RNA sequence: AGAUACCGUCGUAGUUCCGACCAUAAACGAUGCCGACCGGCGAUGCGGCGGCGUUAUUCCCAUGACCCGCCGGGCAGCUUCCGGGAAACCAAAGUCUUUGGGUUCCGGGGGGAGUAUGGUUGCAAAGCUGAAACUUAAAGGAAUUGACGGAAGGGCACCACC
């Protein structure tokens, strides 16, 4: 990841994250977020640096494959946004998702019929799915989580800096971290471009539904 | 304590020795006006003359005579 | 009686694969399960009720007598569990109590006061544990020295395996629910606690999840 | 008895208690 | 036991402030304590400014309003309900309500 | 007057769990479904179950439900799993770029790309709703 | 106003020690501090420092590990006979395994144990474990 | 833990936070060992070897876990120097 | 019922000013002062520093008014497993049995009692200092659950109303 020319940011990879927008942060930020910034915006966007958000994402998904057993690596979303991205994933990796109403005491309490004990959690926003990481506190469970500039960054133990607000971006970041945990599995390989489309991880708006339904009619 | 400096054994001693008499315990003892209202004078026992024979009603919740004597 | 494990980790201590609490401890993994300790320290561990304390809620038409029963457990060598139970019925609590004492089973550390020889005997350092007002200190005493203690923590640390000890309690120790989890407390800091002995860096072992990730996959659903 | 009230019966009591002892001066 | 952090009024760096009557009573309260309302009121409700308007000697005059700062002490204005007594976590929330 | 109680519509969300492929919008065959597939003792209580069974039944071919988890939804799982669109908004040759966000890539080895549109940035630093 | 730099440096790194951070600041340095600080060293519960110079009362970067229990002061400086030096360290340290009581002795700052073998007690400075 | 004679006597040794040296507790649950991946230098795929981080729960809460993770990671040049 | 109270109408000293006395308040942040250290955030008051641009003296320059920060002291606020505390709560009430930065005042169950006595200050009112005999198994703190309210809300009922 530091030093490879292999895990290189390629130069395909970059154009993904400005046209997503990944390095589109928050209004304010958090303390323990400002070894993730290049700059502050005239007009207070604060750019996330993309080769620290691209360390990271290769830090995380070698979490992720030192999980020998792919099943428990238990992956949560509850926002719209990630509710798609995280289904695909578990496919996509082989491992298990909470796509929307993570009930509490699932990790904790044995008599739950969703009680999973997982080796790893990977988390599409603190403030949004900040149940998940109180768990993750009671049973000895690893925190992979997609933080943002404005994001705290408690109780995630490996944190991606992305923009998990904006709509593709959140899926393109999924997309990135299912593609690198297959990379170095070695069901892609580093040769050929990936044929899943980073497009197929993306939310899609009901509205935008019922009018692409009478623009592809 | 509070003054903690090497030189300062006169205040913490007479600190001391000053708040003694607020303790209950000590200012009894230490005042001989217990010892003056004391009628047993500071004596564990004491002989006297039997003057008459009172019928003490015991506290509220115990109803009963207990019968001392005035001596 | 069978126990078909609810846990992952209470599955590999059935199959007599992760074969020492101290395995367990070591990866800070929580023992949910009740019947991993009548496995381990099964046979060799003793129950003693230290109170049934009657608790009461004012209710509309009279109170609701409840028994909060105290359960000090351990085998009298390296482990103790002070459990609390607040049922309707006082047998209930008891089973009740037996159970979340198993529950909360720790190891108890143990060194030397002074000269290093033989099997150890007393607390390795000035541990403190308190809850409540309770604060409760335990001190190392030399060989044949017993527990200098009021009779509740000595109870406990009688079951630790720690044969000497000097106490200093501090604060209503009379309400026993504080000076019992305070001295449990005390015996629950004492491998929390870093000696020049515990400086030499970890060789982090193989997780008991990580080691039957082979076995964690068949032997159920 | 409210406890400034309390305090008021002392200071009319005190306030006797000098009438008579200057009556006995 | 301690109700209020501010003990419930709004003097932090001050010592004193000068007492201001009540409008209902006439009870001496500090003016940060006062339950204060700036009430922007019409001098006529719904019922007559239907039937001025229609007897006015001028086309577009908007009819003037009648500006009066309320202050309260706090036994009157519980017990006018301006104010309420809210749940221990409530207490807190000093957003107006809308 | 008419709400169905918890009994009725567990007995209703376990049968259209499980016994879904049989069922349909017609109340008088998933009436009589009930006496081969449960044992019912009261009558009334079998036409309060079925009768919520219709109700579901109009909901689940419409969408997902709340309270419900069935094959066609892991079909739909699969269906939704395979949504290929025309090439996606990633694959673009103008993306707009801030003045700050080009000073970060002249950092990298990605200094110049051909496919980007610099901006001049904007003028007036004003970012901040006003207070009240 | 700062009446015992020793006390007020000894505290500044034990916060520092309570929260895990990995070096401290100490303002004001002293030849006092940078004694204790050796004496803490040569029994490894302190990581290499560096005394910043500046043509005044100096500071000094002390790299942290994460060994030291607690670092505390005495004052005052209660002079210490070698048969009241057992009754010190009996309610001062943890065990009779570990921890040291450094003291001010003629033969320079140095801890209980090397203060014990050159038979020479003098005034508490402090202690560690 | 070493006796007279020598003999390791106490029953377990336990772990110790990778980032700030303190001892990991019998119950400290928000506790976590993490295995790093270590990926073939020229290949770009996993070995089967890892790189293992204990970090105790009093580090997690105070959300200092994943900067320490982040120098853990720099200290074993897993995260590239530059970052 | 009484009402030498609340309500109402009057109205004395007082309330105001000048010059002397008094030295007390829930004089409260019920929190002594000096110093060190230990998280975050957005504000604000003041001074300084720097930074696109709008506006005024327009005719610029320097200045005000905004705007984006930084720094120092200041009154505060929110936030959290810093930690503490019996808890309420507290970045101070933390850095405390792992107990020592310096120093001042002051508490020792509740009453009797801020009493009596003596001294002292004051025109007086009173202020400061301040007991004992005797009495008593509790007084008290915080929080919990009920019950109650001449507190606030939300329901239900032809054993309520319409």
């Amino acid at each position: 990841s530091g030093a490879l020319d292999v895990l290189q940011m390629k130069e395909e990879d970059v154009l993904k994250f400005l046209a997503a927008g990944t390095h589109l942060g928050g209004t304010n930020l958090d303390f323990q977020m400002e070894q993730y910034i290049y700059k502050r915006k005239s007009d207070g966007i604060y750019i996330i640096n993309l080769k620290r958000t691209w360390e990271k994402l290769l830090l995380a998904a070698r979490a992720i494959v030192a999980i020998e057993n792919p099943a428990d690596v238990s992956v949560i979303s509850s926002r719209n946004t990630g509710q798609r991205a995280v289904l695909k994933f578990a496919a996509a990796t082989g491992a298990t998702p909470i796509a929307g109403r993570f009930t509490p005491g699932t990790f904790t309490n044995q008599i739950q019929a969703a009680f999973r004990e997982p080796r790893l959690l990977v988390v599409t926003d603190p403030q949004a799915d900040h149940q998940p990481l109180m768990e993750a506190s009671y049973v000895n469970l690893p925190t992979i989580a997609l933080c943002n500039t404005d994001s705290p960054l408690h109780y995630v133990d490996i944190a991606i800096p992305c923009n998990n607000k904006g709509a593709h971006s959140v899926g393109l970041m999924w997309w990135m971290l299912a593609q690198e945990v297959l990379r170095m599995r070695g069901t892609i390989s580093r040769e050929h471009p990936w044929e899943v489309m980073p497009d197929l991880y993306f939310y899609r708006d009901p509205e935008e539904i019922e009018k692409e339904e009478q623009a592809a009619a | 304590g509070k003054c903690r400096g090497l030189r300062t054994a006169r205040k913490l001693r007479s600190h001391r020795r000053d708040q003694k008499w607020h303790d209950k315990q000590y200012k009894k003892a230490h005042l001989g006006t217990a010892l003056k209202a004391n009628p047993f004078g500071g004596a564990s026992h004491a002989k006297g003359i039997v003057l008459e024979k009172v019928g003490v009603e015991a506290k509220q919740p115990n109803s009963a005579i207990r019968k001392c004597v005035r001596v | 009686k069978e126990w078909l494990p609810v846990t992952k980790l209470g599955r590999l201590v059935k199959d007599m694969k992760i074969k020492s609490l101290e395995e367990i401890y070591l990866f800070s993994l929580p023992i949910k399960e009740s019947e991993i300790i009548d496995f381990c320290l099964g046979a060799a561990l003793k129950d003693e009720v230290l109170k049934i304390m009657p608790v009461q809620k004012q209710t509309r038409a009279g109170q609701r007598t409840r028994f909060k029963a105290f359960v000090a457990i351990g085998d009298y060598n390296g482990h103790v569990g002070l459990g609390l139970k607040c049922s309707k019925e006082v047998a209930t609590a008891i089973r009740g109590a037996i159970i979340l004492a198993k529950l909360s089973i720790v190891p108890v550390r143990r060194g030397y006061w002074g000269n290093k020889i033989g099997k150890p005997h007393t607390v390795p350092c000035k541990v403190t544990g308190r809850c409540g007002s309770v604060l409760v200190r335990l001190i190392p005493a030399p060989r044949g020295t017993g527990i200098v203690s009021a009779p509740v923590p000595k109870k406990l640390l009688l079951m630790a395996g720690i044969d000497d000890c000097y106490t200093s309690a501090r604060g209503c120790t009379a309400t026993l629910g504080n000076f019992a989890k305070a001295t449990f407390d005390a015996i629950s800091k004492t491998y929390s606690y870093l000696t020049p002995d515990l400086w030499k860096e970890t060789v982090f072992t193989k997780s008991p999840y990580q080691e039957f990730t082979n076995h964690l996959m068949k032997t159920h659903t | 008895m409210r406890a400034k009230w309390r305090k008021k019966r002392m200071r009319r009591l005190k306030r006797k208690r000098r009438k008579m002892r200057q009556r006995s001066k | 036991t301690k109700k209020r952090r501010n003990n419930g009024r709004a003097k932090k760096g001050r010592g004193h402030v000068q007492p201001i009557r009540c409008t209902n009573c006439a009870c001496c309260v500090p003016k940060d304590k006062a339950i204060k309302k700036f009430v922007i009121r019409n001098i006529v409700e719904a019922a007559a400014v239907r039937d001025i308007s229609e007897v006015s000697v001028f086309d577009a005059y908007v009819l003037p309003k009648l500006y009066v700062k309320l202050h309260y002490c706090v036994s009157c204005a519980i017990h006018s309900k301006v104010v309420r007594n809210r749940s221990r976590e409530a207490r807190k929330d000093r957003t107006p309500p809308p | 007057g008419r709400v169905r109680t918890k009994t009725v519509k567990k007995a209703a969300r376990v049968i259209i769990e499980k016994y879904y492929t049989r069922l349909g919008n017609d109340f008088h065959t998933n009436k009589r479904v009930c006496e081969e597939i449960a044992i019912i003792p009261s009558k009334k209580l079998r036409n309060k179950i079925a009768g919520y069974v219709t109700h579901l039944m109009k909901r689940i071919q419409r969408g997902p439900v709340r309270g419900i988890s069935i094959k066609l939804q892991e079909e739909e799982r699969e269906r939704r799993d395979n949504y290929v669109p025309e090439v996606s908004a990633l694959d673009q040759e103008i993306i707009e770029v801030d003045p700050d966000t080009k000073e970060m890539l002249k950092l990298l080895d990605f200094g110049s790309l051909s496919n980007l549109q610099v901006t001049q940035p904007t003028v007036g630093m004003n970012f901040k709703t006003p207070r009240g | 106003v700062r009446m015992n730099v020793l006390a007020d440096a000894l505290k500044s790194i034990n916060n520092a020690e309570k929260r895990g951070k990995r070096q401290v600041l100490i303002r004001p340095c002293s030849k006092v501090i940078v004694r204790f600080l050796t004496v803490m060293m040569k029994h490894g519960y302190i990581g290499e420092f560096e005394i910043i110079d500046d043509h005044r009362a100096g500071k000094i970067v002390v790299n942290l590990t994460g060994r030291l229990n607690k670092c505390g002061v005495i004052s005052p400086r209660f002079d210490v006979q070698l048969k009241d030096l057992e009754k010190w360290q009996n309610n001062l340290l943890p065990s009779r395994q570990f921890g040291f009581i450094v003291l001010t002795t003629s033969a320079g700052i140095m801890d209980h144990e090397e203060a014990r073998r050159k038979h020479t007690g003098g005034k508490i400075l402090g202690f560690f474990f | 833990m070493q006796s007279n004679a020598g003999e390791f006597v106490d029953l377990y040794v336990p772990r110790k936070c990778s980032a700030s040296n303190r001892i990991i507790g019998a119950k400290d649950h928000a506790s976590i060992p993490m295995n790093v991946a270590e990926v073939d230098k020229v290949t770009g795929r996993f070995n089967g070897q890892s790189k293992t981080y204990a970090i105790c729960g009093a580090i997690r809460r105070m959300g200092e876990s994943d900067d320490s993770i982040l120098r853990l990671a720099k200290s074993h040049g897993i995260v590239s120097q530059n970052f």
